[PDB]
């Protein structure tokens, strides 16, 4: 453990990443690490249509055909799908290592894999995982793959800094009340991630216009 | 009787036909037959298998049956080329440009085809498509056999129609000339 | 044929402008919940739930079979809805469908982490035996909520299902014929419910509880919140919408549980009606 | 401008600007934030957002080769790098009864150069080889920058070396690049003989495009020529001879840095 | 003991119809003429398919078998001329079926079940008369199944599934309305002497001067003459 | 995979790698690779692990973890191409064309040899993260020989003789294929072989395969010398020249040509000659090879 | 015009219908099909056992171009692997099961048309709804026939109370090479070949290893009991005086494709008494009761010819 | 996993049969090749079809592997599939329920696909795709027996060759163009009473105590070529100039192999 609630896992993250792919992203919180490479606004060989692929390297097909289903869903508000009718985008998705709060890095991940692209984006999709950790109150922002076994988790995706959720998962139980304590958690999380991933953004393109 | 392979001639001696693969200034046959030659130009040489499964080829005639008429096309199943049955079926479509070339805007599919006759026309063109184009612009060209509406087997009795002989009625239809 | 039937946008316009005014096609404001009618048939196990025209039945089978070898403690037990061209002409045997995934998914997950099932009362030999408890969920007609309408039958088709009775002699278990031993009862601990919430807005500003089929091809997005009457949450299902702000959220589950307890008690009632009947005392 | 734009800025409230490529309005009140991650413009009282990487998208006069993808009956589908496939009609294309001849005239898998006759909006565009320069590509190898430059020429024929007949190169708006042999049967695929120093070179020229485009260096008419001509002394002064046509590697950078220089 | 059947039981269904009897319980969907998909599509006659659904378990080989052996016959009752490339769905699901108490309940089983087939017939020319699909004639199935133990023969008729597996031999048989057998199917160890009676027991529900002829026309003459209410 | 081109350029390849000096479109020499970045240790969680990148931007991660089993297949491999299903049939035989190598090593099968009763087994994951633009058997091979390398098998405190146990601190582990300093093995290496015509290229590019006359996939591995080193051959097998999967050219204006003429590239009819195959299989096994420039790098490549 | 054999591919059911009702002609105007075997003539069938060396029975039936050939591979279950088991009673001091057979799944048919079978039939799709019902349709048959006892496939341990191991358990798949005529016939008669030729090798369980063994140099045989043996046919009707229908025996695929009714008959004459064990019409209003009962005399007549080709 | 499509076995996995507690050198290497037996016209319906039979030892003592082949004419293609000039060659190769061990036909092995791509190679190169556009030639092979880690390739290259072989006839049989019959071969090393150097033309694996290298070859008689080669050794390459003999020897194997195919086609069809 040793970290505060407010606190949150430490985060690289790396934009184009990929020396020749449309866009790109490489995110890693604590230990979890997610590599996106996305094809650009491109027509295969009305709105766009996204497909999420995710790969788990090797160290349950429903549960990862229902995580791409997030994914997808979850960018697609964000994204201007509208903008090209005829055009596909696709969202590859590996994952090098789990610690929890997998979903949470890959919606993170991936829509700092789409800023990079250049695919107009309505906001930023960021979303943590955080759980109320049991009157006595201690809600907790980021969830270790220990922590999420003993407390019950809530992964929640926000549009950008506003309160609005795309995004809400909980598959453990917890009772309604504590419910209201651990959204606003969530979005306070997901406002720090955006602030690393708009940080993220930014230092690469000064270099960029620098370059 | 040559095998693939059999090398049947150098090529100054004979041209490159069906059935041969040329290669090394050395003809040599590519199927299993019984050779031919057709003897300014070097005589051709040949070899054909005893069905053949050609494959049709521009300005052939095939015979055809009509799977659906459409108001701009035809689609008719190429159940036949000249002396050659098709154990292997190929789509063919029937524009209505290419029905009848006199009167063009006047032709109708409707009027000129049914489902379920027998059509014989040439190839126009290769596919461009999954499905061959063909056309009955020709006055030889035209439906060779039809079944009525009502099931009875039809005569012919004018160009332009068909008699059913039992109902009395007649139907429209393009009608070969020979 | 059209992979889906898609609503005439003249349709698809009179119901967005009717919902802003409050006005609902179904002719019953947005918190409504339409009418529902539970009625179980006489064979053990099978139970039909109406919700307006859309009808969905589902019947319990619980065959004693082989354990897989991941897991030899745990029994085998599997939801299973098939979408069928009967629901509607597009949907066709034996191909997948996006909804149909969705629904077992969802529904499993619902009773599964409630638990009301036991994976330990299953196993009857470690080694080589284990309970085979299904419920497959067939859907009659598909207007609306087929999830919610699927887990209130699930529920109540479950508790309802009578095991084949099991007695071990000289430590020798023996699967008992029915009518060598009476049925037993399914052993169930607590009760979950299902309840999906519909935004047709954007913003998500207009929150439907129930939605009608032409409905639900206009909302936007749409959140279904799995809950027991004592308030546990089993799962909460917002895969995918536009954005819609959390207060609204929160909001909708509070006015779920109101939703919960009216279902439990009529389930608890039409269960107690149908046990009268079969056997008065 | 100075200051990068992230995804989720408020560009400006103010009534008096207008919406502009890369920028989203939300509905109702009017605020003006951008969707894309750009360096901002301020074009004619309008509010743009330019992306610091963005896919190529068409404008009416660019010059561009595609090779055809699909043979779609009254039209023809080009690969022109754009999000959406662009579209040939058949009636823009150069004739020597059309629709049964289509595919002679073009191939799946063709290369063509072509202008862009209209912009859907969508995206789309439309060419048009009706001029009478613009034909089917021919005796040369394709390359790919994946930058390219809006010139009033994006098409010159060179002076060659080391013995090499003129080599024509073409600088696609798009991002495609075609070095052929410069040199009524336009729509054949045979190739007049290309003799050995002359393939040589082609390479040498294909080098300094990618290598420029790699190092950042704008690709144009007078860069890659002028790149040509640092290769050629960069491969009689190296170790390696003249014949080292390879620029990749370093070697690319350093031509590239010479250039800057 | 009396066949009871309703029609419309479905409301957003071309026709749908439920019948019960024998301890069988089927409702059945029918669509009418469809677009069909051009691999299921037969281009110069229409293509009927069925489906049936089990009550409990997913679709079996048998399950396959039973709707091959229905879609037959009924294309005959079916004008499937009318309608060029139409196709013509009929679902079935079963609701319930009489138990077994002498086994355990197994999901999977190979053998053809002769026992649901005769409520299935019945139930589909109910829900395709309220579809209003075109039909040369209406046709009617009953099963007779035969027992030994008592003694030269026991005839069982609707019989229950623990019945076919002790009786010694079974027997389906399906008439049109102008009488003559549209299907007939039998398994077991019998002799066609035997075979006769029961085609002409069989030939009962078939003409009448249960009664399964009126039945059908009585449960139409109560929606027919209920859906005509109107002209009064 | 299955590069498009349009036959005339098809036509200028072809030509170009059959001229005496084989003039490649890069200007790279038959023998030269093109530049490759690669790390080891990428993958966490893994016995071993590995990463590599192209020229043309392919990429891969793969990865080798290893549980000893009772002593069913002893090497066990899985790829992963984004777009492609598991079935498949392309990248299984891939797959196996990789596990070939390996498994008829000998040496590497002993080298997994623990007791008569029990055996390690390697179990490799090869991930394509880049989207498979090109044929990617190269990537992969090295990829899987540099994971290979990294592989550390912990050590094994037991006799040798009794049922096995191991020490928990990793460093103590051995290196699998431990470097030169007993003979030293070096992990497999599996490259393809190109042929044009009578001349031979190596590292083959997309745009080149598709105008290959005869394409060979050889696999060899070497043994340390603690005239560089002694190589041995263990698999071959013969990729499809994509070749023949291509548009056919019109000439300028004979159902067949006659005579073959110079602009038009008609889909090479005829498999490999006898002759070619021989000195493509001598070029690749000769002392001083490409394979031992390509060896000594991967060796030279940092590990974790 | 009559072009030889174009003829045939367009209007075919009217080509079928001259030749089976020939005008009068200098012939003997028998009714010829066009496969040219009259409608009482049958395809000749041909069997030939001990093909196949790696299953434990084999037989190969050959109808023409029809083929089948048929393996019977044998799989020991573990008593204790098996669902529901309750001990036998060798004999009794009424209630019946579903059957050890049954019950236990201990016999597992498949029928397989093979890509290669017919132009119609094709690989790299879920399986045909041809090959799925009749594969049903003989393990329907199995059962009801009896035709492999249940008590032959136990397994005891024979103490020096005895008890049962394990039941041997027999897979029996079949594969087309090709199909031009009716596919069930060919099958059955496979299968019940195969049956008869498979020899299960002798099994006895070894305490010490408590692991159920056979024994090499030892052989049994399945004892098979009746032979039941089938027959079928199809109508061709004038329709596309009530129209003439015709009876056709053993058709050929062409005449399945213009035919919509079929039947198909199973009969054992081993008793010495004539004895249907199955009976299949669908399709048509043609096969009265009176034509049913007298196919069975066609299929006596096809009975008896099979044990001749069946040692 | 019950199929809803096929019939099922108990849930129980059942197991393999369990028996209770050195083959000399078949015949001489030049012509060891087995004799064989092939016939044109096991299946009428397809376009071609072919049956292929080996001898286990000596001279006809049992039919140990058995091959039957189906080729479809030139099929038109899918509608959705891309237009292509060249006919599309497809592979199907499954293993029969009967082998050594028993091989679900749903289950398309591993080791199944792995023969297809290498049959598709062969037949791929022979056949001239180019005179038959939006045409697609089905080639089909089911395997009624197998011949008879390390072993497992060894058996594996033998199917190869003979189904390499009716392919061949079955190409024929259609009227398929061919630039040459591509007959089947194989080849393998072996040390016998310390005899290592001797190359077997026809493997046997079984008899020979351990076999060092084996290759599969598919020469097309009539032109010098090789469609496809697998090998698989621990050859030292110093012990190279033995690998150009054993690949030799491979095709010196097709040319007796395709002394059959010639002989079965040329004889009276």
């Amino acid at each position: 453990d040793g970290r505060r609630w407010n606190e949150l896992r430490r985060v690289h993250a790396q934009i184009r990443t990929q020396a020749a792919a449309d866009g790109s992203s490489y995110l890693e919180m604590g230990h979890t690490k997610v590599m996106c490479v996305v094809t650009g606004p491109s027509e295969p060989g009305k709105e766009a249509e996204v497909v999420v692929s995710i790969v788990i390297a090797g160290f349950n097909d429903k549960r990862i055909i229902e995580m791409q289903s997030t994914v997808a869903n979850a960018l697609s508000a964000s994204l201007h799908t509208h903008l090209f009718p005829h055009s596909q985008i696709t969202i590859s998705l590996h994952v090098l290592s789990q610690d929890g709060s997998l979903l949470a890095a890959l919606i993170n991940a991936a829509t700092l894999a789409c800023v990079d692209a250049g695919i107009p984006m309505t906001d930023y999709v960021v979303a943590c995982t955080a759980g109320s950790t049991s009157e006595n109150a201690d809600p907790l922002l980021d969830l270790n793959h220990q922590e999420e076994q003993e407390l019950p988790w809530l992964t929640v995706a926000t549009l950008g800094e506003s309160d609005k959720v795309a995004v809400l998962v909980c598959e453990s139980r917890v009772q309604v009340s504590r419910l209201e304590g651990m959204l606003a958690v969530g979005v306070d999380g997901c406002k720090q991630i955006r602030a690393i991933l708009d940080h993220v953004v930014r230092q690469k393109g000064r270099r960029m216009i620098r370059e | 009787l040559a095998l693939p392979g059999q090398l049947l001639g150098p090529i100054s001696k004979y041209q490159p036909g069906p059935g041969t693969h040329v290669h090394e200034s050395n003809l040599y046959s590519s199927l299993l037959g019984t050779v031919h030659v057709t003897q300014a130009e070097l005589p051709t040489i040949s070899v054909s298998a005893a069905k053949r499964e050609i494959l049709p080829e521009v300005g052939n005639i095939v015979l055809c049956r009509v799977i659906r008429i459409t108001p701009r096309q035809a689609v008719v199943t190429i159940l036949v080329c000249g002396d050659t049955v098709l154990d292997a079926e190929w789509q063919g479509l029937i524009r209505v440009q290419d029905i009848r070339a006199t009167e063009k805007d006047r032709v109708k599919v409707y009027e000129s085809f049914r489902p379920g006759d027998i059509v014989r026309a040439e190839v126009i063109s290769l596919g461009d498509q999954a499905n061959y184009y063909l056309s009955t612009a020709r006055n030889e060209l035209g439906v060779i056999l039809a079944t009525s509406e009502a099931g009875n087997t039809m005569y012919p009795v004018s160009w332009r129609e068909y008699r059913d002989p039992i109902t009395g009625l007649t139907e429209l239809r393009k009608v070969a000339k020979p | 044929m059209p992979r889906e039937v898609e609503p005439s946008l003249s349709e698809r316009q009179f119901v967005l402008q009717a919902l802003q005014e409050g006005l609902r096609l179904d002719g019953r404001q947005l918190d409504q919940y339409r009418p529902l009618s539970l009625t179980f048939g006489d064979q053990y196990g099978v139970a039909d739930v109406t919700f307006g025209k859309t009808r969905v039945l589902a019947k319990a089978s619980a065959e004693v079979t082989v354990p897989y070898a991941d897991r030899p403690l745990d029994g085998i037990f599997t939801i299973a809805t098939e979408l069928s061209p009967m629901t509607s002409p597009t949907f066709e045997v034996n191909r997948p469908t996006e909804t149909e995934v969705l629904l077992s998914r969802l529904l499993e997950k619902t009773i599964r982490r409630s638990g009301a099932l036991d994976t330990e009362s299953l196993c009857l030999v470690a080694g080589q035996k284990c309970w085979s408890i299904r419920v497959d969920v067939h859907v009659m007609s598909h207007d609306g909520n087929l999830v919610d309408a699927a887990c209130i039958a699930v529920v109540a088709a479950l508790r309802h299902f009578r095991k084949p009775d099991t007695s071990i002699e000289s430590g020798v278990l023996t699967i008992y014929t029915p009518a060598e031993r009476e049925p037993v009862p399914l052993s169930w601990l607590h009760t979950p419910f299902c309840v999906t919430w519909s935004f047709f807005g954007d913003e998500g500003e207009i929150a439907v509880l129930d939605a009608t089929w032409l409905e639900e091809q206009v909302r936007v997005g749409s959140c279904t919140i799995s809950m027991n009457k004592h308030g546990e949450i089993c799962q909460i299902a917002k895969l995918g919408g536009t954005p819609v702000e959390a207060v609204s959220l929160l909001q909708c589950t509070s006015i779920a549980l109101t939703k919960v307890k009216e279902f439990s008690d009529l389930v608890d009632k039409k269960l107690a009606e149908d046990f009268k009947r079969r056997n008065p005392g | 401008s100075s200051d990068i734009v992230t995804p989720g800025e408020l560009i400006t409230t103010s009534p008096q600007f207008m919406r502009g490529h890369g920028t989203y309005i939300p509905p109702g009140t009017t605020s003006i934030i951008s969707s894309v991650a750009g360096t901002i413009l301020r074009t004619n009282k309008l509010l743009s957002v330019r992306p610091l990487r963005a896919r190529y998208t068409p404008e009416v006069g660019d010059l561009v080769v595609g090779r055809i993808i699909e043979v779609q009956a009254r039209r023809w589908r080009v690969d022109v790098g754009s999000t959406q496939f662009a579209s040939l009609p058949l009636s823009a294309i150069n004739l020597p009864t059309d629709e049964l001849q289509m595919r002679s005239f073009f191939s799946e898998g063709d290369l063509l150069v072509a202008e862009v006759q209209g912009v859907y909006g969508d995206g789309g565009a439309v060419l048009h080889t009706r001029s009478l320069k613009y034909g089917k590509l021919r005796n040369g190898v394709f390359v790919a920058v994946s930058g390219v430059v809006r010139s009033r020429r994006q098409v010159w024929t060179l002076e060659g070396a080391n013995g090499a007949g003129l080599i024509d190169v073409v600088l696609g708006v798009n991002g495609y690049v075609w070095i052929a042999k410069h040199t009524a049967n336009m729509y054949s695929s045979q190739n007049d003989r290309i003799e050995a120093e002359t393939m040589r070179e082609i390479a040498r020229l294909r080098g300094v495009v990618m290598a420029l485009v790699e190092n950042g260096l704008r690709v144009d008419e007078d860069m890659v020529m002028r790149g040509y001509r640092e290769a050629v002394e960069m491969a009689l002064v190296s170790p390696e001879g003249p014949e080292d046509v390879y620029l990749g590697g370093e070697r690319g950078r350093q031509l590239a840095a010479a250039l800057t220089a | 003991t009396a066949p009871e059947a309703a029609l419309g039981v479905l409301p957003r269904a071309d026709g749908s119809a439920r019948y019960s009897h024998a301890g069988y319980t089927v409702t059945a969907s029918v669509n009418g003429p469809i677009e069909a998909q051009r691999r299921d599509e037969h281009p110069y006659e229409a293509h009927v398919d069925v489906i049936v659904r089990p009550a409990a378990g997913v679709g079996g080989t048998r399950e396959r078998h039973l709707e091959s052996i229905l879609q037959s016959s009924f294309a005959q009752i079916i004008l499937v001329k009318s309608f060029p490339r139409s196709l013509i769905q009929i679902v079935l699901q079963v609701e319930e079926s009489p138990e077994n108490e002498y086994v355990n309940t197994k999901l999977v089983q190979a053998s053809l079940n002769f026992a649901v087939m005769p409520a299935l017939f019945q139930t589909a020319m109910l829900a395709l008369l309220s579809a209003g699909v075109p039909m040369r004639a209406t046709a009617t199935a009953t099963a007779i199944a035969l027992a030994s133990e008592n003694g030269a023969t026991k005839t069982l008729i609707d019989p229950s599934p623990r019945q076919v597996e002790l009786a010694q031999s079974v027997h389906v048989f399906a008439f049109t309305s102008q009488d003559e057998l549209l299907l007939a199917e039998s398994e077991g160890d019998f002799t066609i002497k035997e075979w006769d009676a029961a085609y002409e027991t069989a030939k009962n529900i078939c003409c009448r001067p249960p009664d399964l002829r009126h039945f059908i026309r009585s449960t139409m003459e109560a929606k027919v003459a209920t859906d005509l209410h109107w002209k009064s | 995979q299955h590069v498009l081109l349009s036959p005339a350029e098809l036509a200028y390849l072809h030509a170009s790698l059959s001229l005496t000096p084989p003039i490649r479109p890069d200007g790279r020499s038959p023998t030269q690779f093109r530049p490759l970045i690669a790390e080891t240790g990428i993958l966490p969680g893994a016995n071993g692990s590995a990463r590599v990148c192209f020229a043309d931007g392919t990429e891969a991660i793969v990865g080798v973890k290893a549980e000893v089993e009772k002593t069913a297949s002893w090497v066990e491999i899985t790829v992963e191409i984004p777009g492609v299903r598991d079935d498949d049939s392309g990248m299984v035989f891939l797959a196996q064309l990789l596990g070939e190598a390996l498994l008829a090593d000998g040496e590497f099968v002993k080298k997994l040899w623990i007791n008569r009763r029990y055996h390690w087994k390697l179990y490799i994951d090869i991930l394509l993260i880049s989207p498979p633009l090109s044929y990617p058997l190269p990537l992969l091979s090295l990829t899987t020989h540099l994971a290979l390398l990294s592989t550390r098998l912990p050590r094994l405190k037991s006799e040798g003789d009794e049922d096995p146990y191991f020490d928990d601190d990793w460093a103590v582990a051995p290196y699998l294929f431990p470097r030169s300093s007993q003979p030293t093995t070096r992990p497999p290496i599996t490259l393809l072989v190109m042929a044009v015509g009578n001349n031979i290229l190596f590292d083959p590019s997309k745009e080149e395969l598709a105008v290959a006359d005869v394409a060979l996939a050889v696999s060899v591995t070497a043994t340390d010398v603690d005239r560089g080193r002694k190589l041995r051959l263990l698999s071959i097998r013969t990729i499809d020249p994509p070749s023949r999967l291509t548009p056919p050219g019109v000439p300028n204006s004979i159902s067949e040509p006659i005579e073959p003429i110079e602009g038009v590239w008609r889909a090479p009819r005829g498999g490999a000659k006898r002759l070619v195959l021989g000195a493509l299989v001598q070029k690749v096994l000769e002392k001083g090879g490409v394979v031992d420039e390509v060896l000594d790098a991967l060796e030279g490549v940092e590990l974790t | 015009t009559f072009p030889r054999g174009i003829f045939a591919k367009l209007s075919p059911h009217p080509y079928l219908l001259r030749t089976l009702c020939p005008d009068p002609s200098n012939s003997s105007s028998t009714p010829q099909r066009t496969n040219g075997r009259r409608p009482n003539e049958a395809r000749p069938f041909r069997v030939n056992l001990g093909s196949l060396s790696h299953a434990h029975g084999s037989a190969l039936v050959r109808a023409g171009d029809t083929t089948v050939l048929c393996g019977v591979r044998g799989e020991v279950l573990p008593v204790e692997r098996i669902p529901l088991f309750r001990q036998p009673d060798v004999n009794g001091s009424a209630t019946v099961g579903r059957g050890e057979l049954k019950e236990y799944d201990l016999l597992v048919p498949n029928i397989e048309l093979a890509t290669g079978s017919a132009p119609q039939f094709l690989p790299g799709v879920p399986p045909t709804a041809l090959a799925q019902t009749l594969s049903t349709r003989v393990y329907s048959l199995l059962h009801s026939t009896r035709l492999v006892s249940a008590e032959e496939l136990r397994i005891w341990y024979r103490p020096v109370q005895d008890r049962v191991v394990a039941y041997w358990v027999l897979y029996i798949d079949l594969v087309f090479l090709s199909f031009d005529g009716n596919p069930f016939d060919v099958a059955w008669a496979a299968v019940v070949a195969a049956l008869r030729d498979t020899k299960l090798p002798v099994a006895r369980w070894d305490p010490d290893r408590e692991m159920v063994v056979c024994s090499k140099t030892e052989t049994m045989k399945l004892t098979i009991k009746g032979l039941p043996i089938a027959c079928s046919a199809a109508v061709f009707l004038e329709k596309e005086e009530k129209n003439r229908h015709w009876i056709l025996l053993d058709p050929d695929r062409l005449e399945e494709s213009l035919c919509k009714e079929v039947i198909t008959m199973v009969v054992d004459f081993s008793d010495g008494e004539t004895r249907i064990r199955a009976i299949e019409k669908q399709g048509g209003t043609v096969f009265g009761r009176e034509l049913i009962r007298s196919f069975a005399l066609v299929a006596e007549d096809r009975w008896k010819v099979v044990k001749e080709v069946m040692k | 996993m019950t199929d809803r499509r096929r019939i099922n076995g108990p849930a129980g996995a059942t197991i393999p049969p369990v028996y209770e507690d050195a083959l000399k050198i078949r015949s001489r290497p030049s012509n060891i090749i087995r004799k064989i037996y092939l016939k044109t016209g096991v299946t009428p319906s397809a376009s071609g079809s072919a049956y292929l039979e080996l001898e286990t030892s000596a001279n006809s003592g049992v039919s140990g592997l058995k091959l039957s082949c189906t080729v479809h004419g030139p099929r038109s293609l899918p509608r959705s599939s891309p237009f292509s000039p060249h006919m599309v060659v497809s592979t199907h190769v499954k293993y029969a329920p009967f082998a050594t061990k028993q091989r679900r036909g749903y289950l398309r092995d591993p080791t199944e696909r792995d023969l297809g791509i290498h049959l598709e190679a062969a037949l791929r190169g022979a056949i001239i795709a180019d005179r038959w556009p939006k045409s697609g030639v089905d080639i089909i092979i089911s395997i009624i027996e197998g011949d008879q880690q390390g072993d497992e390739v060894w058996d594996m290259m033998n199917t190869l060759s003979g189904c390499i072989t009716v392919a061949s006839a079955a190409l024929a049989d259609a009227g398929i163009d061919c630039v040459d019959t591509v007959a089947g071969g194989v080849a393998a090393l072996v040390q016998d009473s310390d005899g290592s150097p001797e190359i077997v033309v026809d493997p046997i694996p079984s008899e020979h105590r351990k076999i060092l290298a084996a290759c599969c070859v598919a020469y097309l008689p009539m032109r010098d070529e090789v469609t496809n080669l697998w090998f698989r050794g621990d050859l030292p390459a110093s012990d190279m100039d033995l690998y150009t003999e054993l690949v030799e020897k491979g095709i010196q194997a097709s040319r007796s192999a395709n002394r059959v195919l010639v002989d079965c086609l040329t004889e009276t069809v």
